[PDB]
């Protein structure tokens, strides 16, 4: 651990360092099911038909804090995985017991859920999720025994919440009170919390794939950098030029060859089950992708850097380095957008609205060979 | 003998004098431009 700079930084030096290993999880102990922590899952009200989510399919930062129950193809999109961390760093991956406190976070905002007492349910920010609001239980019954936690063991501790099978009442730690649905009247039912709520309150769990965790966290990740690479490009623009703008343009370069070789298609001399296989995942990568608008985010950058007529011409309003690296961060965004569109007639029909915004950057050199393959990709 | 000397020496950096060590050390051409002008300046050679 190193004191030279002042924000505390981890590097490999001849200095030592003391270091504690603490458990998690252990894989062998844990159980087919059996809800653990840290598992990203979906909470299911009804006949396995609606999910806790948020309305993210229609853009609004503010419109991301709002929590309902929704049916349809939320079961399948990113918007309805939560992760549940507990509130112990040790043995965090452990069983989770009933009544052990936690918290819901959404994957795909990486945000948190609360309970406000003005504005019922809400996602907050890391900083802001402050336990008192975020801590969160699950109960076998509605009726308020209230027996209390028990002693925190370490270890794996006892499977007793089960994927499916079992019945979860989510209750508030503190204030006590059960998520409910309000039943305001693609269900977009509103989910609150009651003090007594509705005998059909039960809610069951649904574990997520690896691969759909992945592309979840992914998708966070990819969304926060090209948000940071989106502001400090209008900030460069708007004749309002200066240093004190961060643009990350390694960041981004890394960031692009990344997706591009998770977007990259299977190997053609690897055998049929698993080239069919990896064509699934890399499938349902570019639906869970297109779902979260990810092919729009593409879009704005790369509208956002067409602005600039030469790499000369974005050195000198941003800096020479973003001069070096603005034709290889079009030309990676352009094979981005070709690889999310490839082979996926569901993603081809709904690019199909901005075909002419494409084509009408043709002559342009520097686009020309990303948009001429997105094109025949499309076609 | 000769690993085990290098071996230690990287354990302690302090062994390789005022530069070298890093964290603001200059370097082994600076540091001898210093002894250099070290040795011009009566004052800073001598007990005076």
């Amino acid at each position: 651990l190193s004191y030279g700079n002042g924000s505390l930084h981890v590097d490999a030096a001849f200095q030592q360092t003391l270091w504690s290993v603490a458990p998690i999880s252990s894989g062998s102990e844990a159980a087919q099911g059996y809800l653990i922590g840290g598992d990203v899952l979906r909470l299911l009200h009804g006949h396995m038909d609606e999910c806790l989510t948020v309305p993210s399919g229609e853009h609004g930062e503010e419109q991301r804090r709002t929590v309902h129950y929704e049916g349809g193809a939320v079961s399948v999109h990113a918007r309805s995985l939560w992760r549940l961390e507990t509130l112990r760093v040790a043995w965090s991956g452990s069983h989770i017991r009933w009544g052990q406190p936690f918290r819901l976070r959404h994957v795909t905002t990486g945000k948190y859920l609360s309970l406000m007492e003005d504005k019922n349910l809400l996602l907050m920010d890391k900083e802001k999720a402050d336990v008192k609001s975020t801590a969160f239980t699950f109960r076998s019954s509605k009726e308020k025994l209230d027996v209390g936690v028990r002693k925190e063991v370490d270890g794996m501790g006892t499977s007793e919440i089960k994927y499916g099978d079992s019945v979860c009442y989510i209750q508030h730690v503190d204030t006590g009170l059960w998520l409910t649905y309000q039943s305001v009247d693609s269900i977009q039912r509103k989910a609150i919390m009651h003090h007594e709520g509705h005998m059909d309150d039960g809610i069951s769990l649904s574990r997520s794939q690896h691969e759909e965790s992945r592309t979840a966290r992914v998708i966070r990740s990819t969304v926060f950098l090209f948000n940071r690479f989106i502001r400090g490009l209008d900030a460069l623009s708007k004749k309002a030029k200066a240093s004190t703008v961060d643009l990350p343009i390694e960041s981004v370069s890394l960031s692009l060859q990344d997706l591009i070789g998770y977007f990259h298609p299977p190997d053609e001399h690897l055998e049929h089950e698993d080239k069919q296989n990896r064509l699934r995942a890399l499938k349902n990568r570019q639906n869970l992708f297109q779902e979260e608008g990810m092919i729009n985010l593409v879009l704005e950058c790369i509208d956002r850097l067409h602005v600039y007529s030469s790499a000369a011409h974005f050195a000198d309003v941003a800096g020479r380095e973003a001069g070096e690296s603005w034709k290889s961060i079009l030309n990676s965004l352009y094979e981005l957008l070709a690889a999310l569109i490839r082979g996926n007639r569901k993603n081809c029909a709904q690019f199909s609205g901005s075909l002419d915004w494409l084509i009408s950057r043709l002559e342009r050199l520097e686009a020309s060979s990303g948009i001429l393959e997105v094109l025949h990709c499309v076609l | 003998n000769a690993n085990v000397v290098v071996r230690l020496l990287i354990r302690r950096p302090e062994c390789f004098g005022p530069a070298l060590r890093g964290e603001g050390g200059n370097g082994l051409l600076a540091a001898m431009e210093e002894a250099i002008k070290i040795a011009e300046d009566p004052s800073r050679d001598g007990p005076s």
